[PDB]
């Protein structure tokens, strides 16, 4: 239950295999809803059951309602606290993109890594998480780039 | 029947690798919460 970042693992397949990443704070754990599919995650000889979770959103939350609330500032490079699977976690620093929709902007980093890295938590120069990493598209030269997601608290 | 192990502390590095460009995209994203390019 420390804060911090962990990763989602499963041995329902070969081996042990890791789905995803998520994030502990205030008691809550944070992960990408591709990741989990809302289902209920073990932490050690504990159980964590999901609280809040949405589809379009690609986001869910255990044990509590969605703690992280710190945005990108539009302006200020960022880092990826990677946590790659099979891999000690690394600080990727960039400056995003920018998602244009018809619903307003998002933050984006074009920053490509396993699928089983997503839920690994961007941060702001502070340390705080502006968002999640992997859930994103596909662009026209064929590399990937990831919406900074984040919930609403 | 998923687990989680955790994997570090969150912290920014002062010194990390700084990689990545910024590109600006026009996108849509459906009610499956899958992104597409416009
Ligand atoms: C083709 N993507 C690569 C990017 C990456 C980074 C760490 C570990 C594995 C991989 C797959």
């Amino acid at each position: 239950t420390t804060d911090g970042v962990y990763r989602v693992m499963t041995r329902r397949l070969l081996g042990s295999t890791q789905v995803g990443v998520g994030v502990m704070q205030e008691g809550v754990f944070h992960t990408m809803w591709h990741v989990t599919k809302g289902a209920a995650l073990r932490s050690g000889e504990g159980r964590l059951d999901p609280y809040w979770g949405d589809v379009k959103q690609d986001l869910v939350s255990y044990c509590g309602p969605w703690k992280l609330d710190a945005a990108w500032d539009g302006l200020s490079e960022v880092q990826l606290l990677a946590v790659p699977p099979g891999e000690r976690a690394k600080n990727i620093q960039t400056l995003p993109g920018i998602f244009k929709t018809k619903d307003g902007d998002i933050g984006a980093v074009a920053l490509d890594y396993p699928a089983g890295t997503s839920g690994s938590p961007i941060l702001d120069k502070s340390g705080r998480v502006i968002g999640l990493y992997g859930n994103g598209v596909v662009i026209k030269n064929g590399s990937y780039v990831s919406a900074i997601t984040q919930g609403k608290r | 029947d998923m687990y989680i192990e955790r994997a570090g502390d969150i912290t920014w590095e002062k010194d990390a690798e700084v990689t990545g460009n910024s590109p600006r995209l026009d996108v849509a994203l459906d009610e499956s919460g899958d992104f597409s390019l416009v």
